[PDB]
RNA sequence: UUGACCUCAAAUCAGGUAGGAGUACCCGCUGAACUUAAGCAUAUCAAUAAGCGGAGGAAAAGAAACCAACCGGGAUUGCCUUAGUAACGGCGAGUGAAGCGGCAAAAGCUCAAAUUUGAAAUCUGGUACCUUCGGUGCCCGAGUUGUAAUUUGGAGAGGG
RNA sequence: GUUCUUUGUAAAGUGCCUUCGAAGAGUCGAGUUGUUUGGGAAUGCAGCUCUAAGUGGGUGGUAAAUUCCAUCUAAAGCUAA
RNA sequence: UUGACAUUGUGAAGAGACAUAGUUUC
């Protein structure tokens, strides 16, 4: 009887899911954290819909 | 063991609790199954539901008579008069229930008329066992969702015969309170001979 | 009823147009029949008085209904089930020896 | 957790910073609430003033619900009203059309009236008034209606 | 029929008929042993609407089971306790007379399943009383479709269970608010009270 | 003299059933003290441990002699709440539930008491035969001190 | 899905008039004693004494007498999730 | 140990009440 899960605000998840996701553009950032990106297209990455 | 400025506790773990600790390590365990095991239903159920036509009801107390709320079952008053008698209507997936009394004609009707809508938005089947397949809506009372009974309008014209409110208020307070001692002035008015 | 239509007072309450539902007969559980009224009354003819009732029928002769209720209201459950015994014996009485 | 706690830190430290002279044994005062009205004392009044002994009636089988009643304060009054039909109102409000507001329905039990509505006429209905609530509607030009 | 006057007169308990009766029934059954089988009921009445039926399957057992009360059985008093817990005399079982009778009589006839029983008669050492027993091996009974309910393995031994009338009264159980304490069966709903509902994400 | 009937016995009578085990969970009985109270007797630990009886894949509860006091609700179980609340207690230490509301799941019913009385309409067994979890013919038995049909309060029955 | 026997001079459903409408006792209840309960002039349980009624009966969380009102129908029974 | 009540029923003389007819009580 552990306390093992965490109850994080329903808020706070999105605003942490958001500026995750506003992070995948940001070049730098993508490139700092591992990911060969050092020579793709433009940041973010858009494929066709046929992918 | 009292000390500092807290509050005092009151935590009742003196009996030998380390016994009957219920962690919920399944919650997750139990909806899957839960879910599993509702498809098996529809599944098997054929075309039918999952739920019984409830009835309004308007709910028991002070604090909750404001909202009405669906019910358990349709009262022989109200299935007689949307016009079936209750053993097939039992059939038809629909909830009776012979202890639940009629003395409110706004909650009557609502319900006969909500009757209706369900004779009227369904099929039965013939007996025959021919099967003519048509396919399942889950759930009755999604389909059917019991609402909230509008008491007015938005904007009216003021109506001011002057008298308080709060004062019939007190006052019907007071004509309560007295209710009893005015009564035995009436019948020690009556013992004057 | 109809009610005040106001939260506080001498007949509280919102109004409704009333309905009034045809009775149960779980409501008339109690109520007698001609069929009990002949068993229960011929086994009385039968079976006659008890011990208690006896000297119940007697109190009321020689004591009056008050001395014959507080006896009964020891003998039996209590006081309204005593009164309505000493009941049922003054009429026991009037019956038989008396018209 | 573990490793930001303190018992990390007085590793080495012989008594683990409870005390060489008075130690840390096992229930010095007694447990709990042990003697509050004799060693315990002082922490109990002042700290805990009427903690002993009793007042008032008993009631058996209470339930609340029974006492039910929100109170709403003149003082909003108007939130009860959604948003864009409520400026419709403040502008524009007098008898013949003065917006009605269900309290009840609102989920409130009294008015109370914690002062300064706008003049603008408001039909009220409530289940209880404070007498001076349903005055200074009267004031707006509003009048309060009782239901249940 | 002649049920509903039987019904009647067995109300009357100290008629001077009915207590003639009692004397010489209560002298007849101490004669005979204490579990002991009976040819019909002596109540048909009262026999019948607890659920007998004069079809074959159908046996009647009468018993006698000693009143008063339950004498703590510890050796000279002796309690070894508390004092709250010297209790040794004024002490009184939680079954009933009636409980202790089916007992002794369905561990006597394991076979059978007992169905109910009714008070018979007492005197002062003594409560007696008739239970009523269904032969669920018995192929009338399996075939009738009332009855075969019983034949069921969750209704092996249910008076020791304390699932006839009479445990079931013992027991505690009716609905409302005399009967919080035991309704849903006294200690399965203590140990509800009593257990730490610790939830995935504590609330 | 012959024939029953009641009650009671006996068979290595014809066919069956109970026991012991297991016991996490379940229905009961019985039943502590260590402990807390800074002592201790009530209280507390606890309606716990030990001991005893009885079931199942769940058990139990269950279609109201309920909750209420509303504009009323509507079998039972469980969860979230109610609430560490109403209440209990050397009113000390400690204790401590319910009604409502949301949800999960839902499902309803059976007798006794009734004259078939123009027909005991009911049933174990034995047996023969067959389409053998059973069916029919037939005999013995059961049963009127009442086996079926009918009715179960929401009703419902009989005449029309 | 099919296929065969049609169970029937059977069985059940509803509308108006009429007469009725049976409903569980050493139980309910009462006193006492012990126990237990949050249940407080007493929550359940049990032992002994007392022991009902049929417009009755139980409940309505402060004892009693009186008058009402409300709500269910005990003392027998089965049942899935 | 002692009293009340329950098991506990049947006669007879004597006491005790409607207050010197016999249902009730020792
Ligand atoms: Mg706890
Ligand atoms: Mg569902
Ligand atoms: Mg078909
Ligand atoms: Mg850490
Ligand atoms: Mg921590
Ligand atoms: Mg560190
Ligand atoms: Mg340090
Ligand atoms: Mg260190
Ligand atoms: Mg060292
Ligand atoms: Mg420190
Ligand atoms: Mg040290
Ligand atoms: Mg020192
Ligand atoms: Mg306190
Ligand atoms: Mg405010
Ligand atoms: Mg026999
Ligand atoms: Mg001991
Ligand atoms: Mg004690
Ligand atoms: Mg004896
Ligand atoms: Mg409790
Ligand atoms: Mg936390
Ligand atoms: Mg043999
Ligand atoms: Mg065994
Ligand atoms: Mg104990
Ligand atoms: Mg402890
Ligand atoms: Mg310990
Ligand atoms: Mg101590
Ligand atoms: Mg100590
Ligand atoms: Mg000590
Ligand atoms: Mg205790
Ligand atoms: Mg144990
Ligand atoms: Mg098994
Ligand atoms: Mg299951
Ligand atoms: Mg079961
Ligand atoms: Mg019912
Ligand atoms: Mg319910
Ligand atoms: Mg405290
Ligand atoms: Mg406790
Ligand atoms: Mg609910
Ligand atoms: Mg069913
Ligand atoms: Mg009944
Ligand atoms: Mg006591
Ligand atoms: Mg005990
Ligand atoms: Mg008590
Ligand atoms: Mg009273
Ligand atoms: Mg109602
Ligand atoms: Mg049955
Ligand atoms: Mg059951
Ligand atoms: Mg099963
Ligand atoms: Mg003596």
């Amino acid at each position: 009887w552990r306390k093992w899960n965490v109850k994080v605000n329903h808020n706070e998840k999105r605003y942490a899911t958001a500026s995750a996701i506003a992070a995948t553009a940001v070049a730098s950032l993508v490139l700092a954290r591992g990911h060969r990106v050092e020579k793709i297209p433009e940041i973010p990455l858009v494929v066709s819909t046929d992918l | 063991a009292i000390s500092k400025n807290l509050p005092i506790l009151k935590n009742h773990f003196r009996k030998h609790w380390q016994e009957r600790v219920k962690v919920h390590f399944d919650q997750a365990g139990k909806k899957v199954s839960r879910r599993n095991a509702r498809a098996t239903r529809a599944a098997k159920i054929a075309p039918r539901p999952l739920d019984l036509l409830r009835p309004v009801v308007r709910a028991p107390t002070v604090k909750y008579n404001r909202k009405v709320r669906a019910g358990r079952g349709f009262t022989l008053a109200e299935v007689k008069a949307a016009g079936l008698t209750a053993a097939y209507a039992r059939t038809i997936g629909i909830a009776v229930d012979h202890r639940r009394q009629n003395r409110n004609q706004e909650i009557f009707d609502a319900n006969v008329q909500r009757l209706k809508e369900y004779q009227s938005k369904i099929i039965v089947f013939p007996r025959n066992g021919k099967a003519p397949e048509a396919e399942q809506v889950l759930s009755a009372a999604a389909t059917f969702p019991i609402a909230q009974p509008a008491t007015d309008v938005e904007a009216r014209a003021v109506q001011d015969n002057g008298e308080s409110a709060f004062r019939t208020l007190r006052l019907a307070r007071s004509e309560k309170k007295f209710r009893g001692i005015r009564e035995k002035r009436a019948r020690e008015k009556a013992e004057a001979e | 009823t109809v009610k005040t239509g106001i939260a506080i007072g001498l007949n509280k309450g919102k109004k409704v147009t009333s309905m009034t539902p045809a009775p149960k007969i779980s409501y008339k559980k109690g109520a007698a029949s001609n069929r009990t009224k002949f068993v229960r009354s011929l086994v009385r003819e039968i079976a006659g008085l008890s011990p208690y009732e006896r000297r119940l029928i007697d109190l009321i002769r020689n004591s009056g209904e008050k001395r014959a209720r507080k006896v009964a209201k020891k003998r039996l459950g209590s006081f309204t089930r005593a009164k309505a015994k000493v009941e049922e014996m003054n009429n026991i009485i009037a019956a038989s020896r008396r018209h | 957790p573990s490793r930001f706690t303190k018992t990390r830190k007085h590793r080495g430290h012989v008594s683990a910073g409870k005390g060489r002279i008075g130690k840390h044994r096992k229930h010095p005062g007694g447990r709990g609430m042990a003697g509050g009205q004799h060693h315990h004392r002082i922490n109990m009044d002042k700290y805990h003033p009427g903690y002993f002994g009793k007042v008032g009636m008993r009631y058996f089988h209470k339930q609340q619900a029974h006492f039910w009643k929100p109170v709403l304060n003149l003082d909003k009054l108007w939130t009860l009203i959604p948003e864009d039909k409520r400026d419709q109102y403040l502008k524009s409000a007098s008898k013949e059309t003065a917006p009605v507001i269900d309290t009840l329905a609102a989920g409130y039990g009294k008015i109370l009236g914690k002062g300064r509505i706008p003049n603008v006429p408001v039909i009220v209905k409530a289940r209880f008034v404070s007498k001076l609530a349903e005055e200074k509607i009267r004031a707006a030009g509003g009048v309060v209606e009782l239901i249940a | 029929g002649a049920y509903k006057y039987l019904e009647e007169l067995q109300r009357k308990k100290q008629s001077d008929v009915l207590r003639f009766l009692q004397r010489v029934r209560v002298w007849e059954y101490r004669q005979k042993n204490v579990i002991h089988r009976a040819a019909r009921p002596t109540r048909p009445d009262k026999a019948r609407r607890l659920g007998y039926k004069a079809k074959q399957g159908f046996v009647i057992y009468r018993v006698r089971v000693r009143r008063g009360n339950r004498k703590r059985p510890v050796p000279k008093g002796a309690t070894y306790g508390k004092p709250t817990n010297q209790g040794v005399n004024e002490l009184k079982y939680q079954r009933s007379l009636r409980a202790t009778a089916e007992e002794r009589v369905g561990r006597r006839a394991a076979n059978l399943r007992v169905l109910n029983s009714y008070w018979v008669n007492q005197d002062s050492t003594y409560k007696y009383f008739e239970v009523i027993l269904v032969d669920p091996q018995h192929k009338a009974i399996r075939r009738d479709a009332r009855y075969n309910w019983i034949c069921d393995p969750v209704h092996k031994h249910r008076e020791a269970r304390g699932l006839t009338a009479t445990g079931k009264k013992s027991r505690g159980i009716n609905k409302g608010h005399k009967f919080n304490n035991t309704k849903a069966g006294r200690r399965k709903t203590w140990k509800r009270q009593n257990t730490l509902s610790l939830w995935r994400y504590r609330k």
